[PDB]
């Protein structure tokens, strides 16, 4: 009868034939993640060849189905996502190609090593060596060694590949019927209608660049105050109108100005809010941390880890001699299957982080009984969002009192609210600039706004110009520091950890209001509430089987991304820097360097 | 008059697919329903109608054991006025059952690494089965106006598919072996009493 | 005997010499003023050189009392004022120079006329024509040829003279132990002590840039809705992301985006709120502005015009039997004489800088008794803000409807109220970043960081990067737009009117707190609040005879300067601006230029 | 019996440079001071020691008209017990004064367009004057040790300035036209009475 009935009986049958299939293309790419060898490469392969195929000939015979005569929603989307797509692109010769460059650039982010001058025998990978220089040194020629050794070693490498990858990229996306590649990755947060009035591609453009200006004087702030206390450790090294050094900011890329924290900490006198020794000293383990992340999920109402989930996990690297991708991933394998794949250190950073990727897995769990293709966050914001949104309130201090790692008198007052909210600041404020940046420089270059003969001087603009951060070594083109961070070079979109960050605060104040948190937005704690569980998962269990506008509105009763929230958040921070900055400049000139005075 | 045959049904070796569930007939016997209730190894114990410890003061003209395996998630359907793949189109329970339903996590024997894929159901039907039918046809369903006739294609499918079961299964995904006893009140004489 | 006793009687002898002189030139240059010929444009030069010798000459005899021996706050500040200025230190040969440049670009300024391009015989003037074309155009080719030709004749003509001008302004500033000219004209700011706690010159520009940089989200979000309705009338030559053309602005070089209301008005069928008509039915004349505005004061607690004020001001353009400058002005003389020249029509606008300029008087009567010295706003923010913000309670609508010369029938919903911020909004906030730019350039080209070669390269950078505003046409260093400004070509500081604006709200929001004003800040009327009069008159009787943070705090309970007033009182705006951007860009690309 | 001759003060056509004040003494005769009390002509008139209304009773063996010229407001200067440049370097009364004060603007007589300055007064001296003294010395004040043998500048001034009043001037700068009578109540035969 109905062609809904009929594409009802075919999404039936492409549900079930798709599981097995899918399910060993997720196990075999798995094997391949905590084991990693060429022949587990071949078993990813040919797995995946088979989803391929599949995939295609069921996507062709969705088209059969025409969307006029459906009335479903979740029907209709489902169709959707059959109907546009197809595999038959791209030339099989350009698709061996750029599958070869995709596994060039990965391959050399992930052994690419720079060594020593005075000692061409010693060399660093990037992932254990250079990550705890540029995190933890404070010699500026050392931090300068190592910044400019990674992108000369490894970037420089990456260029001609990475100019080819983009050309392919924007050809694949032409196919698809996208304006270029930036265009189809910002397909994610696309909403079909309503009246006509849907989540169009450009708006999300418009959008990231609305709340981008909006950030403005709370992210000059907090830079003019970092600024001012960088120049005490590296006093001839920091203009106080000049951008800041990018080698300077705490990681191999400043993409988190965390790190930082010790050299900008406002009232070092009080106690510490950086619980890693406190967690070390106290017999913490990989296991401890992730039971205690399970303990407050389970606090608000949500379900326990399930038992395969702590059957087969790696959460941490194993001694074996297997190489594996410290990675932070969260699995939704399929068949209920749920796995954290991480290299577990005994820190603040990787306790939060167990929040975070035991946050994904909580959303894939809420979301399995949509249908398979269903089975998404709201949009990638929302999935990168939900964990963070629960170390929000784990990380605060209060919270942090009640589980041991700070003393039981402790005593909460201003300055150590100030502690904690520049540490905060470090991490949720200055991404956001970082984000932005990278991410437009990659749209632009994707719209070819960027010609190749720029692509590193319009970089370094861009930083410059919107980041506040500069170059301390002039780079030509034979570089590629955008491809120089892991997201870049494996071939990632970016722009999630940018709204990601926005929603999180939106979750966080509605979900504090449920909580009926009497005060200041920053000191809310949802643990043991229940209520707010219930409206988490409420949330949660949509997956995309509805416009992540209509449930953004479900929870937040708005429909819109708003940084008023995160502003709100962190309003004691922001007038409390507007004092400490009365004797700084704010703000930049992108005419100074160190290279030029 | 001897035992009833329950370790047959329970522990056999194999088990049957849902479509094709198996049925035994237990007659002109006499039972210690005791060990089924003492297991302590079964995921699943419902009683409907009866209770397990009353179940040994209890006669019964005939006792029929159906068993088959389906994964965790869809042992909810076994039970009176359930809907589902497997309560619409495999097995149905009657409104009226009195019996008891015993499954049990079936993962050890009946997954393999790499899949086991013995196991089958039946996902498209015409019409849902009446209570205690079988169907084992492997006619090709036509979801469509056009007449499938001879074979698959467009808008016809082929009825069985297979569970495909992994040890890293979740366990809702889990093979689970079944076991369901229905105990009849028939007019003649009762020949299937307990202690 | 001591020093400072010796000081003293030194400046009891300048201040009975200066308040003669002063007045003797003051009185000169009024008559010249209300009465233009060269008579009296003779006796206006002889009284400013008789006046002129009398300074230098003090000046040089104040350096003679060295400033450590001095105690007394009042003592030293009017030696300081009397001896970082008028001592001679460029030479002679070089001091001619310097003022022969000063009145070549005045001149060169006050006279350029641009032609039209293929009828050359028909040419323009800034004062009316051009003025005229930049403000009511909507011809985007008509616009570009007068501000280009503008910037063409004129500009080029001046560039040579700026930089020698620059030069020599910074060797006398540097002869004053200046760094250069820009931290010279930033000495107003400059507060001694409590403690080594006074205000620094270079404070001011932290503070510039700490605001600047604290108004960015409503500047850009104001510049992306003006974006957007500029597109509707500008269609091909507006990009979405891309600068605001600077030919574009309402003016000749957008310093107010006033006059662009009609283009970007929220709500078109509301009634504006003008009652010029209202005026001229109830037979209105000039004395009749006046003498409300002078109840408005009076009404605060302060006192009435002096009766010399009321034969002696020209209210009116006198009678048409004389020439004479029509630019409203507030004229304290000297020994009681209190004065406006103004041209008043009756009409709404004049109605209000009546209020604007008796508020300049009060302030001038309040500090009347302090030394001559001091007899100025606490810097030079503080008198246009006094004036400010008079304006802003008279010109409220319920202001207007106690008077009777608006409708009680109006109604003040939620559009007309956005209606008037957003026309406010234009005119106040649209000039903070040019503001802030062109002082900005002037700054760092007087300290040696924008070289000859890179002048105008920079000045257009700092338009498209702080102003997100983009030339239309490129320009080489033949050009010297920043001169084709009054104020730049006549040697006038220019940051006062960024600071100025600030202070106001500052002020604003301070007194309507005092007057209980319960609801929105920018529906506020001081009127009768004789509290908010004390408070007001503590700080004009002060003049500038103490260090402008102290009076400051003492008004707004603030020590430094904040953006957080003016911000609150245009937040109603914010939200609504923010509504109205969501289906459109905010913010610029500074790349993108109509010429590329 | 003839009358004082008050007429000759108060209607002088010019009066004299407060510095140099001038003093008329008033002997033997009798004048009716209702005349000045219920003139309605005087801007100031304050008595000291007496009362205005019963000196129509009073017979004093000397009256001292002194008139001068200042600023408007310069007259508060002029009663006991003050300090200003005039009350300290120019006219001085004593605590213990007993007399009346008496002023009225005198704009129309005195200041002219282009500006009097035909009225001068002493800014610096050496120490303040006692009570009705007159200094009209034109030396050189030296306010350093350095001594000044004349001319200006370094530190030594001329201690006569010149008043300069316009029609334009503020009514604080406007001239006034001041007479201080002073009884002079201690003791001989007094032949200075008042009439009905
Ligand atoms: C004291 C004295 O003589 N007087 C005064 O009488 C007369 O009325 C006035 C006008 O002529 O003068
Ligand atoms: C099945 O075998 C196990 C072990 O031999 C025994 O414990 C259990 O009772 C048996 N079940 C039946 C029904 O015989």
């Amino acid at each position: 009868s109905t062609t809904e009935d009929r594409a009802k009986i075919f999404l039936d049958n492409f549900n079930h034939e798709a599981e097995d299939l899918s399910y060993q293309s997720s196990l075999a790419s798995w094997e391949y993640n905590t084991n990693i060898s060429d022949e587990n490469v071949q078993k990813m392969d040919e797995a995946g060849a088979k989803w391929s195929a599949f995939y295609e000939e069921q996507s062709k015979l969705a088209k059969n189905y025409p969307l006029e005569e459906i009335q479903t929603v979740p029907v209709k989307l489902q169709l959707q996502i059959l109907q546009q797509s197809g595999s038959p692109v791209l030339s099989e010769d350009k698709s061996k190609r750029l599958n070869s460059i995709l596994n060039a650039m990965s391959t050399i982010y992930s052994t690419g090593k720079v060594c020593k001058p005075n000692n061409p025998q010693e060399c660093f990978l990037l992932e254990p060596g250079l990550d705890n220089i540029m995190g933890t040194s404070k010699d500026y020629n050392e931090r300068l060694w190592a910044w400019e050794g990674w992108r000369a070693e490894v970037g420089k490498q990456l260029r001609p590949l990475y100019e080819e990858y983009v050309a392919l990229k924007n050809e694949m996306a032409r196919g698809y019927h996208y304006e270029d590649y930036g265009d189809y990755w910002r397909r994610d947060y696309e909403t079909e209608e309503s009246s006509g009035s849907g989540y169009s591609r450009d708006q999300l453009m418009k959008d990231v660049d609305r709340i981008f200006t909006e950030i403005k004087p709370l992210y000059e702030h907090l830079h003019a105050y970092v600024r001012t206390k960088l120049m005490d450790t590296y006093p001839f090294h920091i203009s106080p109108t000049g951008c800041l050094p990018a080698h300077l900011l705490g990681d191999m890329w400043g993409r988190f100005w965390t790190n930082l924290y010790p050299l900008t900490v406002p009232f070092g006198q009080k106690p510490n809010i950086d619980v890693t020794d406190a967690m070390v000293n106290q017999g913490w383990d990989a296991n401890r941390i992730f039971k205690e992340a399970e303990k407050f999920f389970v606090s608000v109402g949500l379900p326990n880890m399930t038992e395969g989930f702590w059957n087969n996990s790696m959460l941490t690297e194993p001694g074996d001699g297997r190489k594996v991708v410290c990675h932070p991933t969260a699995w939704d394998l399929g068949k209920g299957d749920f796995r954290i794949k991480m290299c577990t250190k005994v820190t603040m950073e990787d306790f939060l982080t167990a929040h975070h990727e035991m946050g994904h897995i909580q959303y894939d769990m809420a979301y399995a009984t949509q249908p398979y293709l269903l089975r998404n966050g709201a949009n990638e914001g929302f999935h990168e969002a939900v964990g963070e949104v629960m170390s929000l309130s784990v990380a605060t201090p209060k919270h942090l009192k009640t589980m041991g790692l700070l003393s039981p008198d402790f005593l909460e007052d201003n300055e150590t609210e100030i502690n904690f909210l520049l540490k905060q600041a470090l991490n949720i404020v200055g991404t956001l600039p970082f984000t932005y940046m990278l991410e437009k420089w990659r749209w632009m270059v994707f719209r070819g706004e960027i010609p190749k003969e720029e692509w590193m001087k319009k970089w370094w603009e861009m930083k410059r110009d919107l980041v506040g951060v500069v170059e301390p070594v002039p780079h030509d083109e034979t570089y590629c520091d955008p491809a120089s961070l892991f997201h870049v070079a494996n071939d990632y979109s970016f722009i999630r950890y940018y709204t990601r960050t926005i929603f999180e605060f939106q979750f966080h104040e509605a979900l504090c209001r449920i909580a009926q948190h009497d005060g200041p937005l920053h000191k809310c704690d949802i643990s043991n509430s229940t209520d707010a569980g219930k409206k988490l998962h409420q949330m949660l269990s949509v997956g995309k089987s509805q416009p992540w506008t209509v449930t953004l509105k479900d929870i937040v009763d708005s429909r819109n991304m708003d940084v008023g929230p995160l502003l709100r958040y962190f309003e004691p921070l922001y007038t409390w820097l507007q004092e400490q900055n009365r004797k700084s400049y704010v703000g930049w000139n992108t005419d100074w360097s160190p290279y030029s005075d | 008059t001897n035992l009833c045959p329950f370790g047959e049904v329970f522990n056999a070796t194999t088990f049957a697919s849902v479509y094709a569930w198996n049925r035994k007939r237990i007659s002109n016997c006499v039972a210690d329903y005791s060990v089924l209730y003492q297991s302590t190894s079964f995921s699943t114990f419902k009683c409907y109608g009866v209770s397990p410890t009353k179940l040994n003061d209890l006669c019964f003209t005939n006792v029929y054991a159906d068993s088959f395996v389906i994964t965790g998630d869809e042992v909810r359907q076994i039970a009176p006025g359930q809907t589902g793949k497997i309560a619409d189109y495999n097995y149905k329970l009657p409104d009226d059952f009195t019996g008891c339903v015993i499954a049990w996590n079936s993962k050890h024997i009946d997954a393999k690494e790499g899949g086991n894929f013995n196991y089958l159901y039946r996902l498209f039907r015409k019409a849902n089965l009446k209570p205690f039918e079988r169907d084992i046809s492997t006619e090709i369903y036509q979801a469509g106006s056009k007449p499938c006739n001879g074979q698959t294609g467009l808008n016809c499918y082929y009825p069985l598919y297979r569970y495909g079961f992994y040890p890293t299964d979740g366990v809702g995904h889990q093979p689970y072996r079944v076991v369901v006893l229905s105990f009849e009140l028939l007019n003649a004489p009762a020949t299937v009493c307990g202690h």
